[PDB]
């Protein structure tokens, strides 16, 4: 049971998601489809190849042809951002599942708003310094953060993570954290986060000087 | 009908993973079957096993020698025991059952690791016409932590990031919210942090800094 890892389209458009199986699973058995919103359990969309449970709108449909099955989603809405899974039964009539397809909604380009946060005095008193750069509500996902400390490029001492696509406005946000020891943090003045994104005509820098707060 | 997993979030290598599924609003005797399905982080779904109406059980052949699924009618719950676990068994475990539409539990993350439970420290990300503020939830193990704002009253504009695994082997997570800058003087912002494996709950007020 294979499906493509991702699909994308604009709101209002249609997508299809295919599930390729074999003669002994899909070829012989009913197919089900599930929607998994981030952080939630899978939810049944389609059963018996093409039937909708109560509560599922007719924007969703399923069909089966030979050893493959297809889920169609029309009238795409921002709420449809999710992982989609097919499921069927194998030759022993035990459940098997596809690898999942992540649906991305295409929206207009949006530049991030950037914020920088010095370490709290509370954390410094514990012996460590985390400096945080926030890139809020941007699209598309690709974004670059460069850290500088007294104009020294920082390489290898930051980590970042990115939210799932927002259910309401289809944007991403990203946080980057620069880790320094307390002793190193107190050796330097200027802490800067430079952000590159296609929504920005040139890179944006947010900075602070240690001791302003 | 509601299903709810419970059980340790951390299991040591070679030890046995034990989970229970509490079924509320329905009797275990009246289900077509009850079963378990797991999902390693960032991956797909894998069926573990099912127990049917009669009591007959069927397990995933690649797991069979390690799996036991049982029903406790008196407590209206069923269970999973997976013996001799390794890192490969780290996953979100779902209980599920059929009363066409199967019911699912909310899932519970089980991490298999020799590392020990550690509660987080919570630090403010203070704000100083939109302002951003947040909380840094640092140095905990295993996942997950949950974060809410103002006890669930504040949801608009909240972003809670995926945890990052630090080089120390501990996780860190940030949660942020953007609010009107004119609110900072009058509105209180509290991040509610819960790390169940360490039984650590913290309500942290994030106060604007003096800059």
């Amino acid at each position: 049971l294979t499906q493509p890892p991702s699909v994308s389209a604009a709101p209002g458009q249609k997508v299809t998601i295919s599930c390729s199986g074999s003669s002994s699973n899909i070829g012989n058995n009913y197919v089900r489809w599930y929607q998994q919103l981030p952080g939630t359990a899978p939810k049944l969309l389609i059963y018996d190849n093409n039937k909708r449970p109560s509560g599922i709108p007719d924007r969703f449909s399923g069909s089966k042809s030979g050893t493959s099955a297809t889920l169609g989603i029309t009238g795409l809405q921002t709420g449809d951002e999710a992982d989609y899974y097919c499921g069927t039964w194998d030759s022993s009539l035990n459940p098997v599942f596809g690898g999942g397809t992540k649906l991305e909604i295409k929206r207009t380009v949006a530049a991030p708003s950037v914020f920088i946060f010095p370490p709290s005095d509370e954390q410094l008193k514990s012996g460590t310094a985390s400096v945080v750069c926030l890139l809020n509500n941007f699209y598309p996902r690709e974004a670059k953060v460069q850290w500088k400390v007294d104009n020294a490029l920082q390489s290898g001492n930051s980590q970042e993570s990115v939210t799932e696509q927002d259910s309401k406005d289809s944007t991403y946000s990203l946080s980057s954290t620069l880790t320094l020891s307390k002793a190193d943090y107190e050796k330097h003045k200027v802490y800067a986060c430079e952000v590159t994104h296609q929504g920005l005509s040139s890179p944006v820098t947010k900075s602070f000087n240690r001791g302003e707060c | 009908v509601q299903l709810q997993e419970s059980g340790p979030g951390l299991v040591k290598p070679s030890e046995t993973l034990s989970l229970t599924c509490a079924v509320s609003g329905y009797s275990i005797s009246s289900g077509y079957y009850w079963g378990w399905i797991r999902q390693p982080p960032g991956k797909g779904l894998e069926w573990i096993g099912s127990i049917y109406h009669s009591g007959s059980t069927y397990y995933n052949p690649s797991l069979k020698s390690r799996v036991t699924i049982s029903v406790d009618t008196s407590k209206n719950q069923f269970s999973l025991k997976l013996s001799s676990v390794t890192a490969a068994d780290t996953a979100v475990y779902y209980c599920a059952g059929l009363t066409n539409d199967a019911n699912w539990g909310q899932g519970t993350l089980t991490t298999v690791s020799s590392a020990s439970t550690k509660g987080p420290s919570v630090f403010p990300l203070a704000p100083s016409g939109t302002a951003a503020l947040g909380c840094l939830v640092k140095d905990y193990f295993p996942e997950p932590v949950t974060v809410s704002w103002n006890s669930g009253a504040l949801t608009s504009g909240v972003h809670t990031f995926p945890a990052v695994l630090q080089s120390s082997g501990l996780y860190s997570l940030s949660s942020v919210v953007t609010v009107p800058s004119s609110s900072l003087g009058t509105q209180t912002y509290i991040c509610n942090v819960n790390h169940k494996p360490s039984n650590t709950k913290v309500d942290k007020k994030v106060e604007p800094k003096s800059c």
